[PDB]
């Protein structure tokens, strides 16, 4: 039986734009997404 | 902005914060030389 996947992490900003000034300020507009899309990770990275 | 201290409250939007381990910042690497570069010559053209 399995236990546990890598726990893999991403981080939106980065991932998103890769260091691109422009790209974050447009993006903060979409709001909590990418902080809660990086907490279910770690949700995941956690239960691991 | 602060120190790490603070940018952890940056995230959880609390004033108080549990105790634990908090993925806080986007941190980076950066580059020291803006190389700007080449190859390695033999024939050259004669205008002689
Ligand atoms: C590339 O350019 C260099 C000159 O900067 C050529 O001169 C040298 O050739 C000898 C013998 O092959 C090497 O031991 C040297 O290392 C080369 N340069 C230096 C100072 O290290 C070289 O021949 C050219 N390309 C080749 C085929 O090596």
């Amino acid at each position: 039986l399995p236990v546990s996947m890598t726990k893999t992490s991403v981080d939106c900003t980065m991932y998103i734009c890769g260091d691109s000034t422009e790209c974050s300020n447009l993006l903060l507009q979409y709001g909590s997404f990418c902080t809660q899309l990086n907490r279910a990770l770690t949700g995941i990275a956690v239960e691991q | 902005a602060l120190d790490p201290l603070s940018e952890t409250k940056c995230t959880l939007k609390s004033f108080t914060v549990e105790k634990g381990i908090y993925q806080t910042s986007n941190f980076r690497v950066q580059p020291t030389e803006s190389i700007v570069r080449f190859p390695n010559i033999t024939n050259l053209c004669p205008f002689g």
